[PDB]
């Protein structure tokens, strides 16, 4: 199916403690695979997934510099747009992007993107086009005419179709066994007593990869989507995912609820009752 | 924007006692990034807690993961404590088990 | 690898 490479960058601003901290944490599809702090003792990038030994010293070096490089560029931005807003120096701010590449089961490219955020609200973002840039608000719109006369979105678009791109077909075929695996979900159901004879019945998906999963609650054959409570997706710290879905059922018409779950690795869904 | 994180705290496989698990503290939905976040266990703080899997959502808010490998017990209890800045006191949650 | 980001 179709994979991504995603790298999410954040620099935050602390005045009166120094630099602003700067991070970069990579993924491919669901999987961390790199990181960078310039909060450790001596920053560096760093593999996060086991099949990154497969790359030789020349690739950390090249990615420690270029972090660092970035890391004092977006320095630069933290000041820039204290400017553009009329802020205070005294006040911590933060600026987010995230960067990315999204390629078919083909390995063609699908979409790339990048988009920048400043305190946690849109900024500026690259169209689908690849071609032009949109603003949020008019210190944004000082970026996009700053970046349009530099020709940045060229620069980004060659990024995106060519080197993101190339690398994702290499780190999905270095990291095979871990990023096109599929482990199949193993479900179970709680049951929980509330007042006014009531019950809440909650669905458990365990163990699975990748993280896409549609879990739902049916009654006489229909969903219940509406009337369920749930979590996001979330990580199980071994690289694999979990969830739950629940819903609020009568006291001994609990047999009439089924909870179904629909993954990659569930040749058939799975079906489940209290 | 200030958005108050969310925190999740449950085990890798359902728990039992004596069996090697990993317990995770996943804090989301949050802004701004700095934050604390410890795991503790019958009240004091765990030393190896490993951070991983920070992201942040469409809405630029943040998440991230912290877990430990740990072998529960029936009579351990382990949470999750959570500083920040959108909070005027710290928050703390405990594994349920039974959940 | 991630891309090189420049000054806005
Ligand atoms: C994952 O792919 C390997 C092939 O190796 C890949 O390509 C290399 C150039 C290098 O980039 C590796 O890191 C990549 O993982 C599969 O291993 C081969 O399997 C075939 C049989 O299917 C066998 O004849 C070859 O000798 C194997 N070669 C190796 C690398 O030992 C491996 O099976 C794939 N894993 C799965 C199950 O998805
Ligand atoms: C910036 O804010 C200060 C007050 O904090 C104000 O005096 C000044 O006019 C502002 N700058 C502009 C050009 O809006």
């Amino acid at each position: 199916g179709p994979h991504s490479l995603r790298y999410f960058v954040t620099a935050v601003s602390r005045p009166g403690l120094g630099e602003p901290r700067y991070m970069e944490v990579g993924y491919v599809d669901d999987t961390e695979f790199v990181r960078f702090d310039s909060d450790a003792e001596n920053p560096r990038y760093e593999p996060r997934a086991r099949w990154m030994e497969q790359e030789g010293p020349e690739y950390w070096e090249r990615e420690t510099q270029k972090a660092k490089g970035n890391e004092q560029s977006f320095r630069v931005d933290l000041r820039t747009l204290l400017g553009y807003y009329n802020q205070s120096k005294g006040g911590s701010h933060t600026i987010q992007v995230i960067s990315g590449c999204e390629v078919g089961s083909d390995g063609r490219l699908l979409r790339g993107y990048q988009q920048y955020a400043y305190d946690g609200c849109d900024y500026i973002a690259l169209n689908e086009d690849l071609k032009t840039w949109t603003a949020a608000d008019m210190a944004a719109l000082i970026t996009k005419h700053k970046w349009e006369q530099a020709g940045e979105a060229e620069r980004l678009r060659a990024y995106l179709e060519g080197t993101c791109v190339e690398w994702l077909r290499r780190y999905l075929k270095n990291g095979n066994a871990t990023l096109l695996r599929t482990d199949s979900p193993k479900a179970h159901v709680t049951h929980h007593s509330r007042p006014e004879d009531k019950v809440t019945l909650r669905c458990w998906a365990l163990g699975f990869y990748p993280a896409d999963i549609t879990l739902t609650w049916q009654l006489n054959g229909e969903e219940l989507i509406q009337d369920m409570e749930l979590v996001e997706t979330r990580p199980a710290g071994d690289g694999t995912f979990q969830k739950w879905a629940s819903v609020v059922v009568p006291l001994g018409k609990e047999q009439y609820y089924t909870c179904h779950v629909y993954h990659q690795g569930l040749p058939e869904p799975l079906t489940l009752r209290w | 924007i200030q958005k108050t994180p969310q925190i999740q705290v449950y085990s890798r496989h359902p728990p039992e006692n004596g069996k090697p698990n990993i317990l995770n503290c996943y804090v989301t939905q949050f802004h701004p990034p700095h934050i604390e976040i410890q795991m503790l266990k019958n009240g004091k703080k765990i030393p190896k807690v490993e951070m991983s899997d920070m992201s942040f959502s469409k809405d630029w808010s943040f998440y991230i993961l912290a877990h430990t490998e740990f072998t529960p017990t029936e009579t351990d209890t382990y949470a999750c404590r959570v500083k920040h800045d959108s909070m005027a006191e710290p928050k703390t949650v405990y594994w349920d088990r039974d959940m | 690898s991630a891309p090189d980001t420049r000054p806005a």
